[PDB]
RNA sequence: UGGAGGUGAUUUAAAUGC
RNA sequence: GAGCCCGGGCUCCGUGAGGGGGGAGAAGUCGUAACAAGGUAACCGUAGGGGAACCUACGGCUCGAUCACCUCCU
RNA sequence: CCCGCCGCCUGGGGAGUACGGCCGCAAGGCUGAAACUUAAAGGAAUUGGCGGGGGAGCACUACAAGGGGUGGAGCGUGCGGUUU
């Protein structure tokens, strides 16, 4: 029985886009923005994220267009079990 | 004029690849100052090897852009 | 380290020395 | 000799000495010209009003990360911008834009804003001449405009 | 028993890690 | 015999594109500099050179190196 | 341990820098802050671990010496992966 965690509240999928150092990316939001995000700590420590991944992110509750949190990233086959249940699209993805 | 130039990865050590930019007229280009230009601009290690720059890390796009901007053919440039 | 620092401000000094004289 | 001069009339020197090594005490050099009073605006004062330009939320230090809540408020005479940490705990909330605060400061005037915070020199006290502390606690007074 | 010099010196052993 | 005015000089307050550095954030890159003789001892003042850490010359110092070899001293 | 004088210090980093002045042909020197930031900077000795630090000594999961073999194939097995 595969599980795969989704995005609640105001959380939104979204593909990293550039690594920015120390803990920081840029990444491409379902809502058609672009937010710089932190990876938290205790995340840094559990996961390798890269650039093009997909990833849940928490905007942050001032600038919420601009800023987040990092909080999840999927894998690969998580990816395209997102696909198949169409909670993101391939366009999306590739950007 | 006419030079063209290819810039795409090249394996290195400690990082993940370097990056190779190669297609340069020696003879009127300085490859010695280029590459100092270059190690600036990616502020990483590189040598001249070669008619070659040979420069630490993936930098691309870095370099392309800064061709550009040095006054070189944006479509004598190709990226791999 | 004092080789860096004492060429580090040198250099500072000079080229900021330079854009002052300039 | 352990130095000073003893000797009946030569204490003037003893007297321009101290006065001279007085001035390696950071503070005391500080107080005595003003810059205590000239620098960290209020103008030296206890408190100041100000408006509230917007709510701006910052990041915590090293070992922490927790948004603490963060005003932007104009001083109003003193002219300047001061950003500055809000106690209590659902706060912002109460805090409209463009509502008075009165701001002051918080944990010795050194500059040192408190471990986690970076840069917070300052506090707020209150939200339309009444505070924070009394608005954490539901029955006391509740806010307008 | 513990201290100061003077000169051979040894390249056959490799950068990094939150 | 004031205020007042006029032309110039000098200084100070409110405020401005742009520009310098600090204490930081510590997930990107380059390298291995020092700390073990750190793998070419290290530092030091001076001078040149190198993308960077830094290298080299000349002089000094041991807060200097590990046996070995030679020399002295309770 | 006393008596006389003189220079210098007053936590770190900012910074031996900015500005100003003085000196210097030049290179530079002499004099010398503040904004800001930090719960350390530091010193000696102790223990341990460590060194491509030095001496002594062992080992057979050590290395030499030596005999055999794994890595080539087929199959058995457990796993990584993929598939389901």
């Amino acid at each position: 029985v595969i599980r795969v965690p989704l995005p609640e509240g105001n959380q939104l999928f979204g593909v990293v886009e550039q690594a920015l150092g120390a803990g920081w990316m840029d990444v491409r939001c379902e809502d058609g923005k672009i937010r710089r995000c932190r990876i938290p700590g205790k995340l840094r420590r559990r996961v390798w994220i890269r650039v093009g991944d997909l990833v849940i992110v928490q905007p942050w509750p001032v600038q919420s267009d601009k800023r987040g949190d990092i909080v999840y990233r999927y894998t690969q086959t998580q990816v395209d079990w997102l696909l198949r249940k169409g909670k993101i699209t391939q366009e999306f993805l590739t950007g | 004029e006419e030079q063209k130039i290819k810039i795409y990865v090249t394996k290195r050590r400690f990082g993940k690849l370097m990056t190779i930019i190669e297609g340069f007229d020696t003879s009127v280009i300085d490859l010695k100052e280029l590459a100092k230009k270059l190690k600036d601009i990616c502020a990483c290690g590189g040598t001249v090897k070669d008619n070659t720059i040979e420069l630490q890390g993936d930098h691309r796009k870095k370099v392309a852009e800064e061709l550009v901007k040095m006054g070189f053919s944006r479509d004598s440039i190709e990226i791999r | 380290m004092r080789w860096k620092w004492i060429k580090k401000r040198i250099r500072r000094l000079k080229r900021q020395r330079k854009k002052e004289r300039g | 000799g352990k130095k000073a001069p003893n000797g009946e009339f030569a204490g003037r020197k003893l007297k321009l000495k101290r006065k001279k090594f007085r001035w390696s005490d950071i503070r005391y050099k500080r107080r005595v010209l003003r810059l205590k009073e000239k620098s960290d605006p209020l103008e030296g004062a206890p408190q100041a009003r100000g408006i509230v330009l917007e709510k701006i939320a910052v990041e915590a230090k090293q070992p922490n990360s927790g948004m603490r809540k963060a005003v932007r408020v104009q001083l109003i005479k003193n002219g300047k911008v001061v950003t500055a940490f809000c106690p209590g705990d659902g706060a912002i909330k109460f805090i409209d834009e463009h509502d008075e605060v009165i701001i002051e400061g918080i944990g010795g005037p050194k500059g040192g804003s408190m471990g986690d915070i970076p840069g917070i020199r300052y506090k707020v006290v209150k939200v339309n001449r009444v505070s924070l502390k009394e608005l954490v606690k539901g029955r006391k007074e509740k806010p307008r405009r």
